[PDB]
């Protein structure tokens, strides 16, 4: 049983409430979305970072256990063309929980991006037998949010 | 023929497909199982027939334990998705295959077959091979088979899945006329939510095996059990709003929208055992949305895409405050250009409220019919 | 309820199998059958009633000889040792010297065959045998009759013309005396040259020498009141049990490992080359046959299938007569335009070339039929979408067809490899060994596969038939070509 | 009918030529067999195309004692009609046996559930990989000991050859097993509800439906039985008891090199079988 | 990218699947072909792509004859129903399969693939096999494939046919989002009539190959060309009434109901090419039927079956006089017992009129939106 | 070119206007429906009568040319259980155009059955290559209605 830690601080919101058909209907994956209040996206689990978008607004990461995560800040934030975001981590880099991956400017993104809500889902749902979502407010790279079972 | 289940569980080794489920089906009741692709609905019907084994629990078909009872002696017919027609036999033989074996009566067989073939218009095609029939005709043969046997319960496993689009919609009426004319228990199964609402007296919505909710079709529409059923039933998707609880009262919950303009609204919903500060979900159907002028909770917005269906008109609205695309549905026709500002009202009387786990707070607003 | 009825034979016949020797076969008559009774007994295993009659043939006509072949690997079944000890003594008991008792005979022919009729002068009781044809040697059982035989006896000329087959007759009387032809007008009873007492000791009645069964070589051997070995032995030998001497003779040096290691490399290569060509030729043809842009797809198909269609024995034998060195129509044409007459039978290298050509000729259409049906698994949408992006016919076969076909063809690839590894139908029919390998104790060849080399040793026309060694080396190939199934199934 | 680039004719034309040259190359040996029949004499030395049309092979290998003027009245060198008939006796019976075993056995592998099915199929494929040609030594000894007990299925007998072929059915089972899965899976479960046991269903439902595939396997086994050479030659011994597959080996003798008469027997082997093998391969459409 | 057809015909020897049809599609217009299973719609799209040959006529894709032109050099992409994903290549390779062959640029490929995967949210599963993806994901790869090549025209061959019920509806908005953002010609194809109305700017209804009608979505709903289109479009099927013509006028036709009461009513419709005494068909949509109190043309009847969808309410009415089953649809909710007497009005303004051959008289009553 | 003669007199009505989903959506076959005004169902074409219902309200017939027709009086007339109908012809009998098959009493059926409209469709549509439907009033066993082409 592996436990996934929240990438950023805020409040846990249901994934189906996300204003996007890709995330809401759980096509990309299953998980939860957090209302951003912090200023840094932390790698959720210990593993190798897969890829990071050119816009630097999101990234993928695969755990050592064998769970492919996906953290995506906001919805349709790509149009910003990396205006407000800043890349810290590197594609391929090996990280651990509590490691800073992407830092962002909240006040700018709150009144620019189409949405602030940040979905956190798993790509390879076939490997996971059971998945459970937590609730309540969370902090940066400490409070757990999802507890999967491979 | 009153079938009822009591904590029936099924599992393939470690995989638990169906959690302990309870169902009370009365005599002459039209029950329909619904749910996404693969969520118990497929296996559940087969467990009742006896084609699939039961891990735990009990099955009572007319007040008698039928778990160890073989499928044949249960006194129940079934129509499969593939119709299960015998290619090397005629239509008359396919319908009478049940009576032809184990105690045969030539005089009764020819009588039973004709009575059914007359109403289904298959008497002219009694001496035909199933491969010479059309897709629509082959279904009629399948249904005809069960009508000959005259069982206690009818089990329909998604029969209207092989027909054409317009043909499927129109044939749904035949099932309604088939039900009340015969007057007997039928367990229908389908993946389309509309098919259940128009047919069933009691719908059983399934989610990953677990029973989400059981009740009349109108009850599920107005008073859902969780975010699943509310999101599942209805032609368009229900609008979800990630609200937050600010205060409670004697019999109403006040919630704050996740919008920067954090507006407050009193929702007439069960306010017992609800924690303040908890981020819950607000549901509202597009058909229930009122124009801005009437309600007090005003929402301004820009129109992205308009959909003209003729009988009705659906409009997608982008709200400046909440980063969420709201969908609004009005009857008749409404000419609105893409990009024009369009505001709508949020009526609290027609609102649903869902907790984090998914469970919905029971609506207090009384609707006629329930 | 019917188990009591079937329970009769399984046990009655099993003990009868246990008796009269036959210990090797008595096991399967119980094991395979008892399981059958258990299956047809209870309704708890309903599914097994269907698979049992299938397993009966497999367990008796495929599994049994397979296990039996492994059993003979330890035994010493050979040309010298064909029968058992109990069958090698009564043949000796019939070898005899002459004790001239007078028995006059008359040859009377019955129907389309002959019939011997002896006449005893001492007892007075006439003896008559039954109908037999002249040819080889045979023991005719005579019966008792007082009446004089019908018809007239054959004159001196008739019996002289058949004096060879008539002399080889070793007739037997109702009382026990053996009787062979002594003259043109006489037969004469004899007493056996050997006698058997309590123990299995045979004693001569002419030279007065005693023999005892020697179970080290499978022969009868004599000694002079001392030791266990020595002197002269008789060679109507018997099948005796041995150790692992058959295996070590192939492993530890000897003039048998030399060709064995040589033909093994050839056997491996022959199948690899066959598979490589047939798949390549088969796949290329398969795509061309069902290619949309064509005209006579139906006509082109049936012609290409002909080599697999026309049976093996006929398709192979015609190449035999065509590839003859001095005669044959192929070397005639090869001498017409070209000035070369290749030695398809004599030359080692040239012979191998023929085998590959003929087998590829037989092997290509089967791979075609296999790939043609397998190619249909690929949806047309892939070729449609490729065409939308500007993909040429060659680019499709290399980037879409091939790398997608190699996956399901992998187990079918090595499947042909295993079959061509034991392609006995081609080798022993076309060349019958080909170029003969010089300097070997066993019959071998440059173009012989392992399956042939095993057969040659056991069934050569007077080349020291060793059924024991043949089955022993057939056990080695069983682990070689048989245990490759582990990658055929587990990997794919 | 997709629109074709590069005029298509160029790529098509070379394909037509290459196929035409290939089919001519592979039919070439088959043509020679026809040619030899026409040719006079068994000699190879001469012009290759037939100098003089002769019916000698067409009469001698059929069953005639016709002759020329020089060489006197010669009988048929080998009884071919005797062999052709014997193969039918062997194949005709062996095919039924293979069908009888493969029919019921394949039904379980496709349309039934049982724990053995997993490990059973794994065994069937493996044991078939080991051919019945690698145990020719044991087969001789097998039918030898079994011969003295039961005469009509021992050495040098038809039944001895018949029982030999009932072993290799694993591949023939897979073929029938493949067809069973083509039929709708709900067929068995439907008859069960009407009140029919798996056997009662099997006998009255899937069996008459599976008649076409049986006839295919029957004929395929029939043809396959005719070609069986190593077990047949090993088992047989008598001259007047040979099958068509064994007897043809006598024609190509080092001393008595009868290559001329080989052609008619080659047509007596091919032609009856040639109409049958191609139609049997186009019989399946399921 | 303005594609246009001029008397295009196709035939398999003697069978003429598609009669000479004409279609005028302008640049950046969203056109959708619709019709039953197998009626040209399937074949028509392939002829434009070049996957199917044209028997006669001409095809002008951007003012150029493309009949003899190979599919590749037409400058057009396509997404199939089966998505046509290559099992032996990765997701990144499947999208870049177009550029990888015939002039390859490895550095450019990696850039273009990412750009498309960026907006489609496919960057996290670039190194994946198509068999490891879900049903929804496999479609995005297919759509992504064409977006990489960036063609002049997009051809969608029933993409939303492999998805679930609710998934199909929700993904329908995404196609709209794909269109207006790119702004280019797209030829969508579907069998569901709702799918066309919500998406298309110009719908092309096909019937046995022949083009029934071409126009704006509202035009097909309000002003059908024949009995085919009128019956095809709409959530429930339109009610057809076998009336007989009594008299015509300058711009109105009087018709007689087939009822024993044989009432006559003046329908405001084009009275051109109509002979009196001819048995024609009266059409009326269930949503347009008025309650009895308002209209003058009263029809009494008994309620057979009631359908409660929550958002709407459908009622089937059997009229005693006319031997025909009338369907009535009212919004909100209407509690009516099955068997109770229920009367409705028949407004002539919202009535359609079809001749024997099928051709419809154009309605003169002006509707909003057209 | 084969010409099908009307089984009974009346007026030709479109098949899709028939008050029954079985005939309207063309499941049984394609053809036309006639509003009964006569009092006898005549065999439409020269051929062998296929089958006749037990209620005697309808029958099938296959022409000598090879066209299997199907004439069915009214909608849900089966419920009447043969009240008003009378069988004249016999199952298997060979008939010609103008031959009386079934006689019926219209006003009784008009004031009992749900509908009088009589669909006339063809079973074997695969054999027919081209079909055209006629219009206008028709008479008993004279006026043509359908002109098929095998
Ligand atoms: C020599 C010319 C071969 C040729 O021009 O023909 C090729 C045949 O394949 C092939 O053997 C390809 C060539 C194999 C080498 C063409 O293939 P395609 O039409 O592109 O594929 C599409 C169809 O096959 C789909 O069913």
């Amino acid at each position: 049983t592996i436990e996934i830690i929240a990438p950023l601080s805020g409040e846990i919101v249901n994934i189906e409430d996300v204003p996007d058909v890709v995330f809401a209907e759980k096509i990309v994956g299953d998980g939860i979305a957090i209302k951003p209040t912090g200023n840094k996206m932390v790698a959720p689990v210990d593993g190798t970072i897969g890829k990071i978008f050119e816009t630097n607004h999101a990234f993928s990461i695969e755990s050592d256990s064998g769970v492919e995560l996906f953290v995506h800040f906001g919805i349709d934030t790509v149009e910003l063309k990396g205006e407000g975001f800043k890349r810290i981590a590197e594609e391929g880099q090996r990280v651990k929980v509590g490691d800073t991956v992407i830092e962002f400017d909240l006040p700018l993104l709150e009144e620019k991006a189409k949405s602030t809500l940040t979905p956190v889902v798993i790509s390879n749902m076939d490997e996971i037998k059971e998945l459970i979502k937590l609730s309540g407010s969370v902090t940066v790279g400490e409070t757990p949010v999802i507890r999967i079972k491979k | 023929a009153s079938v009822q289940l009591q904590n029936v569980t099924k599992a393939w080794g470690e995989v638990v497909v169906s959690k302990d489920i309870n169902l009370d089906i009365h005599e002459g009741e039209f029950v329909v199982f619904v749910g996404p692709s693969g969520c118990g609905k497929s296996t559940l019907l087969r467990m009742i027939a006896g084609l699939e084994t039961i891990t735990s629990g009990d099955l009572f078909i007319g007040e008698k334990r039928m778990n160890d009872t073989p499928p044949a002696e249960r006194g129940v017919g079934m129509v499969f998705q593939s119709y299960a027609l015998y290619p090397h036999l005629s239509v008359a033989e396919n319908m009478s295959f049940g009576l032809k074996l184990a105690g045969a009566k030539k005089e009764v067989i020819n009588q039973r077959v004709n009575q059914v073939a007359e109403v289904l218009q298959l008497a002219h095609l009694l001496d035909r091979k199933p491969k010479a029939l059309s897709g629509g005709q082959r279904q009629r043969v399948a249904i005809g088979r069960t009508l000959v046997a005259e069982p206690s319960v009818f089990l329909l496993d998604e029969p209207l899945s092989n027909l054409d689009a317009a043909l499927r919609v129109q044939m749904r009426i035949e099932i309604s006329r088939l039900h009340k004319r015969l007057g007997r228990t039928m367990i229908y199964v389908t993946h389309d939510q509309v098919e259940a609402m128009t047919l069933a007296d009691k719908i059983v919505v399934l989610d990953a095996g677990r029973v989400a909710q059981v009740g009349k079709p109108l009850e599920l529409y107005h008073y859902p059990a969780d975010r699943f059923v509310a999101g599942f039933i209805g032609s368009p998707k229900m609008n979800f709003l990630p609200v937050k609880v600010t205060a409670t009262a004697i019999d109403q919950v006040q919630v704050e929208l996740p919008m920067p303009n954090r507006q407050q609204v009193w929702l007439p919903v069960e306010s017992r055992d609800v924690q303040v500060g908890a981020n819950m979900s607000l549901g509202i159907r597009p058909e229930h949305l009122l124009p801005s002028d009437i309600a007090d909770v005003i929402l301004e917005g820009e129109v992205q895409v308009v959909e003209q269906l003729g009988n009705e008109t659906q409009i997608h609205i982008q709200i400046p405050s909440i980063r969420q695309n709201l969908v609004y549905r009005q009857n008749d026709v409404v000419l609105v250009e893409e990009g024009a500002t369009f505001a709508i009202g949020l009526p609290p009387e027609r609102c649903h409220l869902f907790r984090e786990d998914g469970t919905a707070c029971r609506r207090l607003h009384k609707e006629p019919g329930v | 309820s019917v188990l009591g009825l079937l329970g009769l034979l399984v046990g009655y016949l099993v003990v009868l199998m246990y008796a009269q020797g036959e210990y090797l076969f008595a096991i399967t008559t119980l094991i395979l059958s008892s399981a059958g009774l258990y299956i047809f007994a209870n309704r708890k295993a309903y599914a097994w009633r269907y698979v049992y009659p299938g397993m009966a043939g497999m367990g008796l006509f495929v599994l049994f000889p397979l296990v039996c072949t492994i059993a003979i690997a330890f035994t010493n079944y050979s040309s010298t040792n064909q029968l058992t000890f109990e069958r090698a003594q009564e043949v000796l008991l019939d070898r005899s010297w002459q004790a001239g008792k007078t028995y006059n005979f008359g040859l009377y022919p019955a129907g389309d065959e002959w019939q011997l009729a002896l006449s005893d002068g001492e007892t007075g009781k006439n003896y008559l045998s039954d109908a037999f044809k002249f040819g080889g040697e045979q023991k005719l059982q005579l019966k008792e009759t007082t009446a004089q035989p019908e018809g007239e006896r054959a004159n001196l000329r008739v019996i002289t013309q058949n004096r060879q087959a008539l002399s080889d007759i070793t007739a037997i009387l109702p009382d026990g005396n053996k009787v062979m032809m002594s003259s043109l007008r006489q037969f004469s009873g004899t007493q056996p040259l050997y006698t058997l007492d309590g123990d299995g000791t045979l004693t001569n009645n002419q030279s007065g020498v005693k023999y005892r069964p020697n179970n080290q070589i499978g022969f009868y051997q004599s000694i002079t009141a001392d030791g266990n070995w020595g002197d002269e032995k008789l060679s109507p030998g018997y099948t005796v049990t041995t150790g692992w001497k058959n295996f070590t003779r192939v492993f530890t040096d000897e003039g048998i490992q030399k060709p064995f290691l040589a033909i093994f490399v050839w056997t491996v290569v022959f199948s690899l080359i066959t598979v490589f060509l047939t798949v390549a030729v088969g796949m290329v043809l398969a795509c061309l046959v069902q290619w949309e842009a064509l005209r006579g797809k139906a006509v082109y198909r049936v012609l290409l299938i002909l080599p697999y269609a026309v049976p093996s024995f006929i398709s192979i034998l015609i190449f035999k007569g065509l590839f003859n060195q001095s005669f044959g129509e192929i070397n005639m044409m090869l001498s017409a335009l070209f000035g070369v007459k290749p030695a398809w039978f004599s030359d080692p290298t040239t012979a191998r070339t023929m085998l590959i050509i003929v087998n590829t000729w037989l092997g290509y259409p089967y791979m075609m039929i296999l790939c043609m049906g397998l190619l249909k698994a690929i949806p047309d949408d892939l070729y449609e979408a490729s065409a939308m992006d500007g993909a040429g016919p060659f680019q499709n076969f290399f980037k879409i067809t091939l790398p997608l076909l190699i996956k399901p063809l992998t187990p079918l690839m090595i499947a042909s490899f295993a079959f061509n590894f034991n392609n006995f139908v081609l080798i022993q029919l076309l060349t019958n060994g080909g170029p003969d390998r010089l300097g070997t104790t066993t019959p071998a060849g440059y173009t012989d596969l392992l399956v042939n080399y095993t057969y040659r040793i056991a069934f050569e026309g007077g080349g020291g038939q060793d059924f024991g060694l043949a089955a022993a080396i057939a056990t080695l190939i069983f682990l070689l070509v048989g245990a490759l199934a582990i990658v055929n199934l587990k990997a794919t | 009918a997709m629109v074709q680039p590069k005029s298509q004719k160029a790529r098509l034309f070379i394909t037509h030529l290459l196929l035409l040259l290939f089919i001519a190359a592979i039919m070439f040996p088959l043509l020679m067999v026809v040619a030899i029949s026409l040719r006079q004499g068994n000699f190879a030395t001469g012009s290759l195309i037939p100098e003089q049309i002769s019916w000698d092979h067409w009469k001698l290998a059929l069953g005639f004692s016709v002759e020329q003027a020089d060489g006197r009245i010669t009988p048929p060198p080998f009884p071919v009609l005797l062999w052709l008939w014997n193969s039918v006796k062997v194949a005709g019976i062996s095919a039924i046996g293979i069908v009888a075993l493969s029919t019921t056995c394949a039904y379980a592998f496709a349309r039934m559930r049982f724990p053995g099915k997993a490990t059973l199929l794994k065994g069937m494929l493996i044991f078939q990989m080991f051919p019945a040609v690698l145990s020719l030594v044991a087969l001789y000894a097998l039918f030898d000991r079994l011969g003295e007990y039961i005469p009509f299925i021992g050495l040098n007998t038809h039944g001895g050859v018949i029982f030999a072929y009932l072993g290799g059915i694993a591949l023939h089972v897979w073929t029938i097993k493949g067809y069973f899965e083509t039929i709708d899976s709900s067929l068995e479960e439907a008859a069960a509800l009407d009140g029919a046991t798996p056997w009662q269903a099997f006998r009255l439902v899937l069996l008459p439906l599976s008649v076409p595939i049986l006839a295919v396997v029957f004929i395929l086994s029939f043809i396959a039985a005719i070609t069986e050479v190593p077990v047949a030659s090993l088992l047989l011994r008598d001259v007047n008891s040979y099958t068509l597959a064994v007897g043809m080996q006598q024609y190509l003798n080092p001393q008595n090199y009868l290559w001329g008469d080989f052609a008619a027997a080659a047509v007596m082997s091919a032609l009856p079988i040639t109409i049958v093998f191609l139609l049997a391969q186009r019989w399946l459409v399921n």
